[PDB]
RNA sequence: UGGUAGGAGU
């Protein structure tokens, strides 16, 4: 049995990448592709936002004066914010902005361990230059989808839904690969669509590590 | 036991929590209400033995 | 006109695509209709029932 | 206030409202067996409250009834373990809003599920006339020991196989299971793996799974067929038969007594009903129940694998 | 987790007095100090009594003779 | 908005009272999540005491069916408008088009019996992006009845209850605006001479958006 | 957050010597399906084994013919030889010969021992000889391969079944744990030809699958 | 609370 090795991590965009596997025996390509796709779409580490506090507002059904968008819409916009923390599993982000103009994610005060993948993301629009907005964004590390109802104190804190999942679209194809003279060798290429927080090769490595760890359940160590 | 027998209701509830599953039939209160209603029209209803 | 509009995009004219099973990973036979449908949520909730 | 529908005689004397009852929307569950039914955790906790109190008092976690009531209201971890013991073998009565049949109310063995909807067996829904489009069904809990024995012996869905109106069976594969069975038991003029000669049904399943042979390819499979020529004894008969891969795969779930002639055909809805009735006539009740469950599972699985779809073409 | 009753019905054909005798036996188990004859495996008294009835070791006459023996034992302890 | 529709949705959206339609055209001087101010063009502008009309949007308010009604401003700052164009989107409207529901990818095939007769199997992606979440507004009312043995009062101190219940309440016995109440939590004091306090019914868990207090003419007013 | 639930052989029930059913402790949501499908594909497609691939008989020279004194048809003879399960030590290509005359079923033990090759079930019946004077001289050749190889892809040619596994069926149903309400329980069926026990087949398949991921798991 | 209608679901 030939051992698959990762040869290309070719990226066509910041959020789109294709990872190819050159050597594969017949029948192994589809098995590995399906298992990898399921284990990537299922469980990957993410860094979605969990909490948000705004000084003016009390409950997320209110409206802030001077802000174009509703507070619920602001929370929904924040839910899609993609951010990666490379040093901590918890961080507090502060956003301060004043004057007329859209409030983009680039306006968030940033630390060394926190970076924004797409600064062009917009949070809310300020229509009156007198009005100002301030937030305390709380970011946690997790996996899967954790609804805001299943958390298990102050009035000011606003709870948002948490969906820690860097990947959102995985597709794979099995193609014939020519190695030396023998045929039946298959090449598996996996096309990924992340939000930019998780590297492709690291994602494949983590997914395969989880798959190998789970295989030890019904087999002795090998 | 589940609808009208108030004595039956309380006895069944007390029996269930004690591990017993007996049942005292008794008489529904709706039947007694009907008996009084018919007696109120000058018609004699009696559960003769 | 619908077929012409589909041909305007890069879609099959028949309107059916070959779908792959999510868990098994093996493609379904008999190409299956796929499209975008406007769906409503009715007021007959379940926590109220 | 005595006569009429609003009077005592119709409204209260014959239509008493019952405690230990609940109502929720129903939804289909294909995982269930014939005798089982889904039941939300919250609904089961509310219905079986006195049993939970009694179990807590017996085990000793709660000294008094007030402590047990508070603990249940807190829905602590121990309460769920106690609940699983209580509803382990306690049938619950399920009925639809219009109750025309004797079968309009049936008893099931409940399984705890998450959600707010009662999961009902697909085969059972034919008798209930349920449609899974906002339909509602009320549940009732038999308390007394005699009532539990009575529900188990008479009202359980496995007992109601033949309708009282006529001898025809009341459970029958209806919509998707019959479509899957019809798709599986069909022949194509030219298909992958045609002309093969196979050892048995297991080989046919292995070939279809690996993709070497199509589900409709005509092949020759050796079939072990049992016929009860003797009174209470079965004699095996093995021979080569000209059947498709799909028919050979379906033969695995068929019980021992039945002949092979039933599976070889195209297996429409009437054919499936006739096969179930033949199983009931020959092998009794328990093999018929197991066969019905196997038929429903296999039909659902192969209908899903078929990917049958409707289109404007 | 008994699913069928037919096998127990074969013992008592009526299937209506089967409910009565099984209820009596289960009441004997769960109210009195009587311990089941057939081995128990985390089952309710319903199925325990039904499984005993299936095995042929429980019947209405058997319950009657057992009650007579208990009555004789009770009257013997009196004197 | 529906991807495919009849085309009259715009007419039925504007012809109802849900959307705010500009009576006089002009430019949008000031826009906000609460209100829109329109600077009227000179030609349409009346000579005597010429001014600018102000559109006040109705934010989250309970409807007859206990559903939320809100107006969303669909115009930006400085965007010109004319007479008869929609300025704010009412409930279930999108840019002046009747948007009753959502359009999602649909496949017609049996799937392991989960869509047996009329059942529908929905991907978890539908739940994840909250594209079918609906707001529901409930109204709970409390009345300070004048029963015998002294009038019933709405006061903070409730006999024989834990301090945790009073923590959510303020010092005046009313629930704070924005408190995440749950079923059974006390909302008002409602102490009767002799206890019966209005509380959230079981199965209800939502934030309290606002409280309205109506008081009889002549009696004192509590601090809240 | 990288911790995952790990089952430990919650139930390995042996229906018979060649048939077993395996159950697993609660697995995380969706891991049951992928594990079951991966094991199924590995077992049906890529499992080393030895089986008969072609047979030459001097008596019969055509696929469809008749042998005197043999109640079994020529087609049935191929099926019986194909169902035969044999394991070979070391040598990858060996030819087996069998000659017999007289009334009586031609059992598997009738074949020449031929040294290293072993027959799992000597009671396997190849063909029946109706006449005492009738005789059968047949020569089978076996080799080691991987998976099922149909005869169409491939002097009588019989499709080979290298994999020891006859039937695989995995079923997943919900399991309950106090912390997590929705979890998966994997139920794996097993039907091997008897050369390799079902537990050993599962162990070998899992070992192959985990060996295929050696390069991916780097510095872990 | 309780009696009436009013609309709706199966
Ligand atoms: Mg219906």
């Amino acid at each position: 049995f030939l051992k698959p090795r990762l040869v290309d991590i070719e990226q066509v965009s910041s959020t789109h990448a294709k990872v190819t596997l050159e050597p594969l025996e017949r029948g192994f390509g589809h098995t590995l592709g399906n298992a990898l796709r399921r284990i990537l779409l299922s469980s990957m580490p993410g860094c979605a936002v969990t909490e948000v506090e705004i000084d003016g507002v009390l409950h997320e059904y209110s409206t802030k004066e001077g802000v174009q968008e509703d507070i619920l819409e602001i929370l929904l916009n924040l839910k899609g914010l993609a951010v990666r923390v490379q040093g901590k599993d918890e961080v507090i982000l502060t956003l301060n902005k004043s004057g007329i103009g859209p409030v983009t994610a680039a306006d968030i005060t940033h630390d060394g361990d926190v970076e924004i993948v797409k600064p062009q993301h917009v949070i809310c629009h300020l229509t009156d230059e007198n009005a100002s907005i301030s937030m305390r964004i709380k970011v946690q590390r997790g996996r899967g989808y954790v609804p805001a109802s299943t958390r298990i104190r102050p009035i000011g804190r606003l709870l948002v839904d948490a969906c820690y999942s860097p990947v959102e679209r995985i597709a794979y194809n099995v193609e014939a690969a020519r190695v030396e003279q023998r045929t039946d060798l298959d090449k598996l290429v996996i096309e990924m669509e992340t939000n930019g927080t998780i590297d492709p090769e690291e994602a494949i490595r983590r997914a395969a590590t989880i798959l190998a760890e789970q295989l030890e359940a019904f087999v002795d160590l090998e | 036991v589940k609808s009208d027998d108030v004595n039956g209701r309380t006895k069944m509830y007390k029996n269930i929590v004690d591990g017993n599953h007996q049942m005292e039939p008794g008489m529904p209160e709706s039947f007694n209400v009907l008996l009084k209603e018919i007696r109120s029209l000058g018609i004699n209803i009696e559960l003769e033995d | 006109e619908i077929k012409e509009l589909l041909k305007l995009g890069d879609l099959p004219t028949s309107g059916q695509i070959r779908l792959y099973d999510g868990r098994t990973g093996e493609q379904f036979e008999r190409p299956v209709t796929v499209g975008y449908m406007y769906m409503l949520k009715l007021n007959h909730l379940v926590d109220d029932k | 206030m005595i006569k009429g529908k609003q009077g005592r005689f119709r409204q209260n004397l014959l239509g008493k409202r019952v405690d230990y009852s609940g109502r929720s929307v129903i939804t289909v569950g294909p995982y269930l067996r014939l005798h089982q039914c889904g039941l939300p955790k919250k609904m089961a906790l509310e219905l079986f409250k006195p049993f939970i109190y009694g179990k807590l008092e017996l085990r000793g976690l709660a000294t008094t009834i007030k402590a047990a009531k508070k603990m249940v209201e807190r829905e602590e971890a121990v309460v769920w373990d106690i609940l699983d013991e209580v509803i382990r073998e306690h049938p619950v009565l399920l009925n639809r809003a219009p109750t025309l049949h004797r079968l309009g109310i049936q008893a099931f063995e409940p399984v705890l599920i998450e959600g707010k909807a009662i999961q009902l067996h697909p085969l059972v829904c034919a008798a209930y006339n349920a449609d899974f489009d906002g339909d509602q069904m009320a549940v009732h809990v038999p308390l007394t020991l005699e009532a539990q024995l009575e529900a188990r012996a008479l009202m359980m869905s496995t007992n109601n196989i033949l309708s009282p109106a006529n001898g025809e069976p009341i459970i029958v594969p209806s919509q998707d299971v019959v479509l899957g069975l019809y798709y599986m038991t069909r022949d194509c003029v030219n298909a992958k793996g045609e002309g093969m000669v196979l050892t048995g049904p297991k080989e046919a399943e292995r070939l279809y799974r690996s993709g070497l042979a199509s589900l409709h390819a005509r092949v020759k499979v050796r079939i072990t067929e049992y016929e009860k020529d003797a009174n209470g004894e079965l004699v095996a008969k093995t021979s080569l038969k000209d059947t498709t891969v799909g028919r050979a795969i379906l033969w695995m779930i068929v019980p021992k007594g039945l002949p092979y002639s039933i599976v070889n055909q195209a297996l429409g809805k009437k054919a499936i009903s006739k096969m179930l009735n033949t199983c009931y006539r020959i092998l009794g009740l328990k093999p018929t129940v197991i066969f019905a469950d196997q038929i429903m599972y296999t039909g659902f699985a192969y209908a899903a694998r078929s990917g049958a779809s409707v289109g404007i073409d | 987790a008994r699913v069928t009753v037919q096998d127990a019905v074969e013992k008592i054909g009526n299937r209506f007095d089967l409910v009565l005798v099984a209820a009596r036996r289960a009441r004997q188990m769960q109210v009195g100090g009587k311990d089941p004859l057939v081995p128990e495996e985390n089952d309710k008294t319903t199925v325990i009594a039904l499984r005993e009835i299936e095995e042929g070791l429980i019947n209405n006459q058997i319950l009657d003779v057992r009650e007579r023996q208990e009555q004789q034992e009770q009257e013997a302890a009196e004197l | 908005k529906p991807l495919v529709g009849t085309g009259m949705e715009r007419a039925v959206a504007v012809d109802s009272g849900v959307t705010a339609v500009a009576k006089r055209g002009g430019v949008v001087q000031y826009v906000d999540a609460s209100r829109i101010v329109i600077k009227v063009n000179e030609d349409e502008m009346y000579p005597g005491e010429a001014g600018i009309d102000i559109y006040n949007l109705t934010k989250y308010t309970r409807s007859n069916q206990n559903t939320c009604i809100n107006q969303m401003p669909c115009v930006s700052l400085g965007e010109p408008v004319e007479r008869g164009d929609v300025l704010a989107d009412g409930p279930s409207t999108d840019l002046g088009e009747l948007a009753l529901g959502q359009n999602m990818r649909v496949a017609f095939m049996p799937w392991n019996g989960y869509n047996f007769e009329d059942s529908i199997l929905v991907s978890e992606r539908v739940v994840q992006e909250d594209r079918f979440t609906t707001i529901h507004i409930q109204e709970l009312a409390c009345v300070s009845r004048d029963t015998k043995l002294g009038p019933e009062e709405i006061t903070a101190d409730i006999p024989n209850v834990g301090e945790a219940a009073l923590s959510k309440l303020d010092e005046s016995g009313i629930v704070y605006i924005g408190a995440e109440v749950t079923g059974g939590d006390i909302l008002v004091g409602k102490v009767t001479p002799k206890d019966s306090s209005l509380r959230v019914p079981n199965g209800v868990s939502g934030t309290v958006i606002d409280v309205q207090v109506f008081t009889r003419d002549g009696v004192e007013k509590d601090k809240r």
